[PDB]
RNA sequence: UUUCCGGUGGCCAUAGUGGAAGGGAAACACCCGGUCCCAUUCCGAACCCGGUCGUUAAGCCUUCCAACGCUGAUGGUACUGCACGAGGGAUCGUGUGGGAGAGUAAGACGCUGCCGGAAU
RNA sequence: GUCGCCUCCUAAAGGGUAACGGAGGCGCCCAAAGGUUCCCUCAGCCUGGUUGGUAAUCAGGUGGUGAGUGUAAGUGCACAAGGGGGCUUGACUGUGAGACUGACAGGUCGAGCAGGGACGAAAGUCGGGACUAGUGAUCUGACGGUGGCUUGUGGAUGCGCC
């Protein structure tokens, strides 16, 4: 469900959020030679997924509600790092190579900095 | 230092216990409250010279404790001897433990010194539990010097509160305790 | 008159390497830029001739 | 006189005199009207005729509604002038009248001497026009 | 907060010359406070002017013929 | 007498679409001239500086809507 | 498999605007702080960080309402390619093909793909 | 009166189309009003508030484009191409697959590549400006660079090329 226009009586952050992130996919988009990553981050997770944006479906995906992650001792940035390990391992075991990354109406600041940065360690080329 | 503002702790317990036995809201977190203090000087006649604005700056700077916000004038208008860009206003916007011991001190000092003072009227709310009002003069902060006022200017002081209707933000702004007159 | 043609030179070379317009009025000074220099082959300091 | 209080444009082309009414072909606010069985161009002054035709003979009952406006401007060219140099500036302000669009209602006003009104006023158009009612 | 930018806030002593004191603090340099009146001293909401009003038009004429 | 005051036209410029639907195009080739973003560029079509939308690969030219825009699109041949 | 829900697209109002009621298991969200990374042309409002206490009040979600808005035939009519005809003239009509716009009946309180969570 | 260029209508839903037909503009401007990156949403209306009034400045609600766009008009742009912050010079050098448009001279768009840069975390974008006017062939001469030629040889001088 992706109305082209911003539903009304949405809250505040949610009305800037949905702002942003489509101002942010005005120029990214997933293909399958460079799949998009988007982290949509939550007051409590990140949920990661890689997306074929030609065929609208996710190759792979990750988050802090797995079940090897729930019991992991660490920050919300900590976390997030471990996010994007598991994302770039399992980008790697499909045979992603390269995302370009998109970071959903928010600013790349923080966790989703981290989750970045440890899918680049994981051997993603962006 | 780290102590609640005296405000804070009264508002809490007080209000909020005499909010839910008056008006009996059916959700805990419905009970209304200070959003914000805004402060606004209107210093149209600065497009002539710049050191009434440094006055007025230092002025509103000591009364609420932070820079303020310069507004350059949004269109020119020639009725008004302004042009476009000149900065003609300057407000002050408190939120959190400042927004409350600005109001604090506010309501011990600043308005019972005013001249004949006979209250603040409770007609003046916009129609949402929001009430501002004004004052000609700026000397009756006392927590600034008196010999060295460059000219005489004055202020808004708005409290923008989280109540739905316009009588339980009177109540609510009468409980915190305002000086309160009943003529027009 | 009041938006002459003004011709920048290279620093290191003295190559009249562009040609752009100023104002004159805005800019009364001769303008610093950092163009490409052909005869340096990179990135240089562009001032205008005087 | 009818005359707009203004135009965008002063200088315009002919109106098109093809085709049946495009609206205006049922009463609306009269009981009684006139209805233009042909085309053409209908300017102020036989409008203004018409309606002193009408509002003369009805006298001091009911009222008259005109429901075409003249605000097509017409111009002239220069007299005694030949061919060129431009549009000349406008002359004459017209409506332009197909057949079927009624003209002026009346109301306030028994059959007979509404008949005998519109009569008198229609004898100033410069087109064909006919009494019409309301089905009685 | 930043440094060098703001002016000296500390520890300040005060007097309402109506029996009251605080510890507030306050932007005053190297000093105290001493105020002509305080909320609690002023006699507005505590009931000591009592102004209303004076319009007894019968109650004059009746104090100065009755 | 007088004279006229107007008289002034601009040369013709010729703009609008130079290749409809389902045409052939090699990469290069311009879709449409335009003033402004009356078409969209889709997939596979780029716009240039006076907006004029050309093809970025070879295909066939196909007019559609994407999300709320209008676009030309350029689908690879088969 | 199914049900409900959180994200991410496609169609871009049959989807919205408005009203009434109800719900939160995981999730979402408000919310609580600001020490730390970071921030406000002033303000931890927002951006950012640490929590998940409290709360379903709003967002969100489920259901009901044609109310405003939106969608909307069939038939007819205007117009029109080609072939003709009529009038003193503005202009009009027919044959043979195509055929609206408005309006009416009516539909409609969204459809659908992928990822994930909980239960099954 | 007009003469070149740009926008709209006439122009008959591709393009083109005339008249001393109907409307207007241009012969610039901007070192940012260019590049990139990030953020923001307006005009109008209603209500409350010192000077302050319809209209300076503040607060709450409503309002989707009616505001704005350096400059005519049209096509666009609210995803903003409109408003603002940071850093910047691509307002590049060598190129140009393929095309559009004119009788031609000519006008216009352009993928991809290298060098050397700007911004960004990246994806990427940048060969001036939301687009379309703001311009003048050739000859002749001038200035900077280069050093290909130089009438016997070496210079000079002159020419050539950019
Ligand atoms: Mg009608
Ligand atoms: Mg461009
Ligand atoms: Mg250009
Ligand atoms: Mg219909
Ligand atoms: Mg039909
Ligand atoms: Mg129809
Ligand atoms: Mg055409
Ligand atoms: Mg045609
Ligand atoms: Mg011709
Ligand atoms: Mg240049
Ligand atoms: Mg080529
Ligand atoms: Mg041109
Ligand atoms: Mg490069
Ligand atoms: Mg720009
Ligand atoms: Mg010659
Ligand atoms: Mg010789
Ligand atoms: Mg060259
Ligand atoms: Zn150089
Ligand atoms: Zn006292």
């Amino acid at each position: 469900a992706s109305t082209l226009t911003v539903r009304k009586s949405l809250s505040d952050r949610a009305k800037a959020r949905a702002r942003r992130q489509a101002r942010g996919r005005k120029k990214i988009f997933g293909t399958v030679e460079r799949p998009r990553m988007v982290v949509t981050r939550s007051s409590k997770h990140v949920f990661v997924q890689v997306i074929d944006d030609v065929a609208g479906n996710t190759l792979v995906s990750a988050s802090t509600m797995e079940a090897e992650l729930r019991e992991m001792s660490g920050d919300k940035t900590a976390k997030a790092a471990r996010v994007g390990t598991i994302i770039g391992e399992r980008a790697k075991a499909a045979g992603i190579t390269k995302v370009v990354f998109d970071k959903a109406g928010n600013q790349y600041h923080g966790r989703i900095a981290a989750l970045a940065d440890a899918a680049r360690e994981a051997g993603l080329d962006f | 230092a780290h102590e609640m503002p005296r405000l804070k702790k009264q508002y809490r317990e007080q209000i909020r216990a005499a909010m839910q036995e008056e008006f009996g809201y059916r959700n805990p977190m419905l009970i209304p409250g200070l959003e914000k203090i805004v402060v606004n000087m209107g210093v149209g006649d600065a497009a002539h010279d710049s050191k009434v604005m440094d006055g007025a700056i230092r002025d509103i700077t000591a009364i609420t404790g932070q820079k303020p916000q310069v507004t350059k004038a949004r269109k020119s208008i020639a009725q008004f001897k302004l042009r476009e860009g000149q900065p003609i206003g300057c407000h002050v916007t408190l939120r959190g433990d400042r927004m409350w011991e600005f109001a604090d001190r506010l309501l011990t000092l600043a308005l019972p010194r005013i001249r004949d003072f006979r209250g603040l009227n409770s007609n003046q709310f916009d129609g949402k539990g929001n009430y501002t009002f004004g004052l000609s003069e700026q000397v009756m902060f006392l927590e600034i010097d008196q010999d060295k006022i460059d000219r005489i200017r004055g202020m808004d002081i708005t409290f923008v509160t989280t109540a739905q209707t316009n009588e339980e933000g009177k109540a609510l702004l009468k409980h915190l305790g305002f000086p309160f007159k009943a003529k027009d | 008159d009041v938006r002459p043609k003004i011709t920048l030179a290279c620093t290191e070379c003295k190559e009249r390497n562009y040609i752009t317009k100023k104002n004159r009025r805005n800019n009364p000074d001769r303008m610093e830029m950092a163009k490409f220099c052909p005869r340096c082959r990179k990135h240089t300091a562009h001032r205008e001739t005087r | 006189m009818l005359i707009p209080r203004r135009v965008k444009y002063r200088k315009q082309h002919h109106p098109k005199r093809t085709g049946a009414a495009k609206g205006g072909t049922q009463l609306a606010f009269g009981d009684y009207g006139i209805q233009a069985t042909e085309g053409g161009y209908l300017t102020n002054r036989q409008i203004e005729a018409a309606r002193i035709a009408m509002t003369r003979y009805i006298k001091r009952g009911g009222k008259v509604w005109i429901n075409v406006y003249p605000d097509r401007p017409m111009t002239k060219h220069p007299a005694e002038s030949r061919m060129g140099s431009g549009k000349g500036t406008p002359e004459w302000w017209i409506a332009n009248i197909k057949p079927g669009r009624v003209l002026f209602e009346l109301s306030g006003v028994p059959e007979d001497v509404a008949r005998e009104a519109m009569r008198l006023a229609i004898h100033k158009l410069p087109m064909k026009a006919r009494f019409i009612s309301r089905e009685g | 907060m930043k440094q060098g930018i703001h002016p000296d806030y500390r520890e300040t002593t005060v007097v309402c010359t109506c029996g009251n004191t605080f510890t507030t603090r306050s932007t005053s340099q190297s000093g105290t406070l001493n105020a002509d009146v305080c909320s609690k001293c002023h006699p507005f909401y505590t009931g000591k002017q009592k102004i209303l009003d004076a319009g007894g038009r019968v109650a004059r004429f009746e104090r100065r013929y009755g | 007498a007088s004279s006229s005051r107007n008289g002034r036209d601009s040369n013709a410029q010729r703009l609008g679409v130079k290749r409809f639907g389902g045409q052939l195009v090699n990469a290069g080739e311009i879709i449409v001239r335009q003033r402004g973003t009356h078409f969209h560029p889709g997939d596979g079509v780029g716009r240039g500086g006076d907006d004029t939308l050309f093809a970025l690969r070879d295909g066939n030219v196909e007019f559609g809507t994407r999300r709320g825009r209008r676009v030309v699109n350029v689908t690879p041949v088969e």
